[PDB]
RNA sequence: GCCAGCACCUUUGCUGGC
RNA sequence: CCACGUCAACAGCAGUUGGACGUGG
RNA sequence: UGAAAAGAACUUUGAAAAGAGAGUGAAAAAGUAC
RNA sequence: AGAACGCAGCGAAAUGCGAUACGUAAUGUGAAUUGCAGAAUUCCGUGAAUCAUCGAAUCUUUG
């Protein structure tokens, strides 16, 4: 059974925290093998969501930044007071 | 003036009075102690009476108010009858607005932090002038007049009150030691203590309250002991009598003093680790009752203000004859059928029941509602205190965390998340339990200061604990001379 | 460890100062050190302060290499004035420390005479100067450590 | 009584359980602190009353 | 120290075997200090691996006659701090002082239930 | 009724009777050149060394691809670069590397042992223990007179006990000589300790018996005593360092066991 | 030049530049620290 | 019973242990990052590597069971 | 800026004014 | 002005210019230096403390 | 005030070289130092514009200058050196 | 989105042109 | 690169400055 | 370097570095490529 | 056989192991371990080892 955890950690930074404010967007750092679908699924089962866009790119941390927009009804403030 | 411009700011009239502004020069250490005692010597002239000859003569002013006296930092029949009460109140109003989050202000920015403070001392003077009209509407002086000398007495009280706010400022900005609000609170509760207990006695008769007997400590102990220069003797232990027991005020001041001065010596210990070692380190206690000091000062203050249920602003509408939207439905402050007459039935069950007497067991219902209100107001002002900066729980935990993690490299980490769990349990509930033992301190007996004395000493040894830690650990003039000397490095 | 090296003082009639690993010439500060001299601190100070304006530098005895042909002074047993104000700043920094250590002393006041001063090779900074066909010559950027001691006479 | 105030109250009873309980040497600190307060009490309250009595004496 | 002979390392390698080989329970050998004559009689032994709560007096140093509980002892360094002296610098900049176990004699023991049983049940060489 | 005949001396001892003759093998002129030559021959066979390493050269590819500029190629070498190399290194000329032959092994030394030369070597050595005055010169002290070189009992084998060694040593007097060996000069040898050099203790006496050895478990150990047999013994034991005239102790039965040989080699002078 | 394509090779070198040593100091106090970097 | 390694852990069956393990991993994932905090804690290290240590146990039991059949 | 002296002078003169009247 | 390499660059960036044209007031130079943010320099522009040539 | 015409016929046709202007500014600074009897001489950007307008080559010969004083003395000397 | 005017301390609001 | 904080070394002098040093993005 | 880091507290001076005096230790011309 | 790159609370230097990431385990020992700052665990029987196991469950990427 050959799968991996996707999320290694959430990234919190000056721009990352601002994304939460702007449009309910968390941003994560996910494995180097991470695929788009498994990020969508993982965030669902750790925060009770539906994701309204996943897009991913490299960072010099090596771990792949993953920019995840989330539903309006979710509330990203009090569930980021829970991470 | 009007003209045509879009304004609603009071801007030409504001410099045309002559309020005040504040220091100017300061010096330590010798200069600070001389100036802080000097400030308390100008206060000490509370023995001179206020102007007004018809009130001063035959009625001698109405009966003394032993409820306002401690939180105000006043004394009736003198220059300083309002004390800190409007200065603290302007702080309550802006604590309420910024703590209800109707007006949002970020206080770690320079610009609007200074704005808050300047606005407080302007609104202190606005509160002062409405208070001075409030007190003559209360009917305290025993003469309510049309515009003549009742205008002049109210003017004088504001002018001596702009002085007491200027003293509060002067000490605070470093002319004297401590904060000037803290000092005037502590010297008023102090005046009351030896006036009652050491006192002096004088022979007179009087239907009204007169100071025939003061010196409860002298009268009790020397009557118990032997005979003196005075011819006395025999023990008066306790009574329910109109003639005072003399033991009653002697025990209750001590009873208050022991229990809240040990609550003041209750701290929550939170350990920190390694000294340059391996293993545990300091026990570091934190000061709950200096944090809750201003919370329960605000709590005690608000019980005297409220129009719906309080002393000051209901005594006006009790005095005021016309019945409309405002009426003495708020509370009846009038003569009573009862042996001792104080408000017969008000909505002021927020009014504490104690006096310079024994506690009241005869109404448990007013006790429960009083206790409940001040615990609720204690946690109300607790969450306002956290919200309106200070050492902010969100900011300090976050700020130390990123700062330390990246302080070149790198660093190993902190006890500030270990603090983070236990500080809210200590802070909110420590304001609440301070409020609970404030009403217990009142219920033992005495008034004119009973909740003002408990907070005054409570924040005083917790302030002392801060200053001793800064003395011994941080350095300078020090407290480590008593014991320290030898720690170890592994 | 270090100083004097001409040990006679003794410290109840002395003040002392030292520079350490400062980046100002070995070659020109030995000449300044030999020339301070001697002279109380105020004479040493206001030769060096006037030097910044106009009054040379300070006589050069042995490091007197050409140069053009020279000149106006002073030139009081020398004839080859130059103007390194680099070494003037170094010795002014030495003197102010020396005069402030000689203000807690409590000794004073006519006395003085700069009794020994010696300059130590801190080392030479070593850098390079471009020329021809990938071959590069040495460039020293001259620096020094120094020691100063004064005594009552 | 629901989940949030039951959680807060059993957290806040751990502060009240965690009292630093009387030490004789900190009761010595209390006695001197209160007694430094009691001599300050003594000069301030004595001064106010004594000179008030001649105001009453002088003016009928 | 160690007994002769099998391995014929002359040799600074033999010193390195003491220095770098053998964590805690063959530092038990090098953290031993002789017993007295009263507590030698009591348990029948000779020497004992140190406890952090055994009390020990210094015999062979320039600090050669002080008692004290052992405040720490280090496995990598085979060396004992004794509580304390220390030696202050005036603001509480503070000093260890370290020692060697075979330059000490242990006075009072804290010795423990099955700790003393294993030691008195044959030694070796069961590791 | 006398010739080389000797008086027996026991370790009980405090003697009573008489011994067997002192050997005819104990005569021969004492010859120090042969004694020294045999001593160096035997110690060489064991001897070898270690030195520096890398390679025993030669990291370091070359032929002599020296590159001119000035002062030449000096003389040599090549490979190569910002190091290391110059020469260098590959030397010698070394301010880094090897020497002009890294201790060689290689370098066959030896002396092989001829049958005739070995039995001459032992015979001369046995005749070099038979002196008296050279004992003091070597650097060990004997108070007791005469009975020399010393002769002891068969009871020497059985011990075992530590205290009966002390009882043996009082008799031979001696005694003080072995106390010298447990005394600083004993001290601390430096870097020369590994291969033995040393700093700076002296030797002691040699005890020899016959049927045995004996060399039993307890006879090994003691400050500076050595223990040997008449069947197998050598010049390292009979005069360590080759400065003849060791203090030698013997035991009865030595004469008769030594006397019978074949082989063939016998006294002449 | 041509390798086994690819964006991925660039990415692992990009991490390596950060994870680079650089730098500090506090372990050099407690070692055995024979000068390096 | 009261915690959490090693004699409780090692002989436990096993669905219970897996369910507990993912919710001790939710404590650490709530407390990541950062939220690391600043900490270390020794609890964060121990439970991170108790996930490691007892994922050896679960995968070991599966491995050894497969060699009994 | 006003002065710490000005507040001191103001108050003592205020005390002297009030007492008689 | 001192350390206003960054505030020449940032002030120029928000008005979209090559950095020569943008102007900073001499009197309120301290208050321009207390910007550091891209919505802080919006306030300064509207006041007229930063203008554009 | 006082008004002086500084004689830049002297030496300021004889220099160049290439670099008249920075020498010329220094020459005005110590000429005005001598005339006014002062320490610092202000040198406004009015005068800096005045000498660099025609540009080195490139000076409008003698220049009139208006100069004020001084009695301050040392602490914050006022020598305006433009137009007063 | 860009430019200009009035109101506002700013964040803003109204009007006109491209 | 960008942002913030610094001057021991590096910059062909010097420094309140940097492409350097330190830390984040 | 030293048995043990005891790797130099405190005070004055200096933009800082450092210097002066003082502390530790058996020894500091044993003060850190010692 | 070997090698790339990761892993950590820290990460200068060394080698310990693989996304479970100096891990731990089965035999086993006894008062101190996590190099250190710091954050903690233990201390009259379940913390802590290569003192010894050519012994072991996990095992990315490349060869």
């Amino acid at each position: 059974l050959d799968s991996y955890k996707v999320i290694e950690q959430p990234i919190t930074s000056e721009t990352a925290m601002k994304k939460v404010e702007d449009g309910n967007i968390l941003v994560f750092q996910v494995s180097m093998k991470a695929n788009k679908y498994q990020i969508k699924k993982a965030v669902k089962e750790l925060y009770e969501v539906d994701v309204l866009k996943v897009n991913t790119l490299v960072r010099p941390n090596g771990t792949k930044k993953a920019y995840v927009r989330l539903t309006a009804d979710y509330d990203a403030l009090d569930i980021a007071n829970r991470i | 003036m009007s003209g045509f411009r879009l304004i609603d700011i009071v801007k030409p009239i504001l410099p045309i009075l002559p309020e005040v502004e504040l220091p100017f020069e300061k010096l330590p250490f010798d200069d600070k102690i001389v100036y802080t005692i000097f400030a308390g010597l100008i206060y000490l002239f509370a023995q001179f009476p206020l102007v007004g000859l018809p009130k001063a003569t035959t009625p001698n002013v109405n009966d003394p108010i032993y409820f306002l006296r401690g939180v105000f930092g006043c004394e009736p029949r003198t220059l300083l009858e309002f004390g800190l009460f409007p200065n603290i109140s302007s702080g309550l109003i802006l604590q309420l607005l910024a703590g209800l989050k109707v007006i949002k202000v970020n206080f770690k920015i320079q610009s609007d932090r200074e704005l808050f403070q300047s606005l407080t001392k302007v609104f202190a003077i606005v509160q002062y002038v409405i208070l001075t009209n409030i007190f003559i509407f209360a009917g305290y002086f025993g003469d309510d007049l049309s515009v003549v000398q009742i205008g002049l007495i109210n003017f004088q009280l504001v002018g001596a009150g702009i002085f007491t706010t200027l003293l509060a400022e002067v000490i605070d900005k470093g002319f004297g030691f401590s904060s000037g609000a803290m000092i005037i609170n502590t010297v008023v509760i102090a005046t009351n203590l030896v006036a009652d207990t050491f006192g002096v006695s004088q022979i007179k008769v009087g239907e009204d309250d007169q100071t025939e007997a003061q010196g409860a400590l002298i009268n009790l102990i020397q009557g118990l002991r032997s005979k003196h220069k005075t011819f006395i003797g025999g023990i008066i232990s306790a009574f329910n009598r109109d003639y005072l027991p003399n033991l009653t005020t002697t025990i209750i001041v001590l009873a208050i003093a022991i229990i809240v001065c040990y609550l003041q010596s209750v701290r929550v210990e939170l350990p920190i680790r390694s000294t340059r070692a391996r293993g545990t380190n300091n026990v570091y206690p934190i000061k709950l009752l200096y944090t809750g000091c201003l919370s329960v000062l605000f709590s005690y203050t608000i019980l005297f203000y409220i129009h719906i249920f309080a002393f000051v602003l209901i005594q006006l509408v009790a005095k005021n004859e016309p019945t409309h939207i405002i009426c003495k439905i708020m509370g009846h402050y009038e003569n009573a059928n009862n042996l001792l007459a104080v408000p017969t039935f008000p909505l002021s069950l927020l009014a504490p029941p104690t006096s310079f007497f024994k506690g009241v067991t005869q109404q448990p219902l007013t006790f429960i509602t009083y206790s409940a209100f001040i615990l609720v107001t204690g946690i109300w002002f607790a969450d306002k205190w956290q919200a309106i900066s200070g050492s902010s729980a969100r900011d300090v935990a976050l700020e130390f965390k990123d700062q330390g993690i990246t302080l070149m490299g790198r660093r190993e980490q902190n006890v500030a998340k270990e603090l983070n769990k236990v500080i809210p349990i200590a802070a909110v509930t420590g304001a609440s339990v301070l409020s609970l033992i404030t009403v217990i301190g009142e219920s033992l007996g005495l008034k004119g200061k009973a909740a003002g004395i408990v907070v005054g000493i409570a924040g005083g040894f917790s302030l002392l604990e801060v200053i001793t830690i800064e003395y011994q650990q941080s350095g300078g003039q020090s407290a480590l001379n008593q014991v320290l000397g030898v720690p170890g490095a592994m | 460890m270090a100083r004097y090296g001409a040990t006679s003082t003794n410290p109840a009639k002395s003040a002392s100062a030292r520079g350490s690993y400062l980046r100002v010439s070995f070659k020109n500060t030995r000449e300044t050190a030999q020339a301070i001299n001697g002279w109380e601190l105020t004479k040493a100070q206001k030769y060096l302060e006037q030097v910044l304006d106009h009054q040379r530098a300070i006589p050069f005895r042995r490091f007197n290499s050409s140069i053009g042909r020279t000149a106006q002074g002073k030139e009081f047993g020398v004839t080859k004035a130059r103007w390194p104000a680099k070494s003037v700043k170094f010795v002014q920094g030495l003197l102010q420390n020396a005069a402030a250590n000689a203000e807690a002393k409590g000794l004073d006041a006519t006395k003085l005479y700069v009794s020994h001063i010696q300059v130590n090779q801190a080392p030479k900074q070593r850098r390079r100067t471009y020329r021809a066909h990938g071959r590069i010559n040495k460039y020293e950027s001259s620096p020094s450590h120094i020691e100063l001691v004064v005594t009552e006479k | 009584l629901v989940e949030a105030p039951v959680e807060f109250v059993r957290e806040g009873t751990q502060f009240l359980a965690k009292c630093k309980k009387p030490d004789l040497k900190e009761y010595t600190k209390i006695v001197k602190a209160v007694g430094i307060g009691f001599i300050a009490v003594g000069i301030i309250g004595y001064a106010i009353k004594l000179i008030h009595i001649p105001i009453r004496y002088v003016i009928v | 120290m160690a007994k002769q002979s099998l391995d014929v390392s002359s040799d600074r390698r033999k010193a390195r075997k003491a220095y770098f080989t053998a964590p805690s329970s063959q530092r038990r050998v090098l953290l031993s200090a002789p017993l007295s004559k009263e507590l030698r009689a009591q348990y029948g032994i000779k020497a004992l691996p140190i406890r952090r709560d055994d009390e020990v007096l210094v015999v062979r140093g320039s600090k050669k006659g002080q008692e004290g509980k052992i405040s720490s002892v280090y496995r990598l360094k085979f060396a004992v701090q004794v509580d304390k002296v220390t030696k202050e610098k005036v603001n509480g900049a503070s000093v260890p002082i370290n020692l060697h176990p075979s330059k000490l004699v242990i006075t009072k023991l804290h010795l423990d239930k099955d700790r003393k049983a294993l030691i008195q049940r044959k030694g070796g060489k069961l590791e | 009724m006398s010739r080389p005949q000797v008086t027996v001396h026991s370790l009980t001892g405090e003697a009573t009777a008489n011994a067997l003759p002192l050997p005819a093998v104990f005569s021969a002129p004492i010859r120090p050149d042969i004694v020294h030559t045999v001593f160096t021959s035997v110690n060489k066979n064991k001897r070898q060394a270690y030195a520096v390493s890398e390679k025993a050269g030669h990291q370091t590819s070359a032929e002599s691809w020296g590159t001119g500029r000035a002062v030449a190629r000096i003389p040599r070498v090549g490979g190569g670069g910002t190091g290391r190399s110059g020469q260098g290194a590959f030397g010698n000329m070394c301010r880094g590397g090897r020497m002009f032959a890294p201790t060689k092994t290689w370098r066959k030394w030896n002396v092989k042992v001829n049958h005739n030369e070995k039995r001459y070597a032992t015979a001369s050595a046995i005749a070099a223990t038979a002196v008296a005055s050279l004992v003091l010169a070597r650097g060990h002290r004997v108070e007791k007179i005469p009975e020399i070189p010393l002769v002891v009992s068969t009871d020497l084998e059985s011990i075992q006990k530590t205290k009966e060694a002390v009882a043996a040593l009082k008799a031979v007097g001696a005694h003080s000589d072995l106390l010298k060996v447990l005394k600083s000069k004993k001290l601390r040898a430096g870097k020369g300790k590994y291969r033995n050099r040393r700093w700076t203790q002296r030797r002691g006496p040699l005890v020899v018996y016959a049927e045995d050895n004996g060399i039993v478990k307890a006879l090994r150990n003691v400050p500076g005593v050595e223990t040997a047999n008449v069947a197998s013994l050598n010049l390292l034991q009979l005069a360590p360092g080759a400065h003849l005239g060791r203090f030698v102790i013997w035991t009865e039965a030595a004469f008769t066991k030594l006397d019978q040989v074949w082989g063939s080699e016998t006294v002449a002078s | 030049m041509a390798a086994q394509k690819s964006f991925r090779i660039k990415q692992k070198m990009a991490k390596a530049k950060k994870q680079n040593r650089p730098l500090p100091q506090w372990i050099r106090l407690r070692t055995n620290n024979t000068i390096r970097y | 019973m009261a915690g959490v390694k090693a004699y409780e852990l090692r002989t436990k069956s096993k669905e219970q242990l897996a369910s507990q393990l993912v919710d001790l991993k939710k404590e650490l994932a709530e407390l990541k990052v950062q939220k690391l905090s600043r900490p270390s804690l020794p609890k964060i290290k121990t439970v991170r590597k108790s996930i490691a240590c007892v994922l050896t146990v679960i995968n070991e039991q599966q491995r050894e069971a497969v060699r009994q059949l | 800026r006003v002065d710490s002296l000005v507040v001191l002078f103001l108050s003592v003169g205020f005390i002297f004014s009030v007492i008689a009247l | 002005m001192a350390n206003l390499r960054t505030q020449k660059r940032l002030a120029a960036s928000v008005v979209g210019v090559g950095k020569r044209k943008v102007w900073l007031d001499p009197n309120e130079t301290s208050e321009i230096a207390q910007a550091n943010s891209r919505n802080a320099i919006r306030k300064l522009v509207k006041n007229g403390t930063i203008v554009k040539k | 005030t006082r008004e002086y015409t500084i004689n830049l016929h002297k030496r300021l046709h004889g220099v160049s070289f290439k670099k008249r202007a920075p020498r010329a500014v220094k020459e005005i600074k110590k000429f005005a130092k001598l005339h006014m009897g002062t320490d610092d001489v202000r040198l406004a950007p009015e005068l800096n514009q005045a000498i660099w307008k025609r540009g080195v080559k490139g000076v409008e010969y003698r220049l009139r200058l208006r100069i004020s004083r001084k009695r301050n003395e040392e602490e914050d000397a006022k020598n305006p050196l433009f137009s007063y």
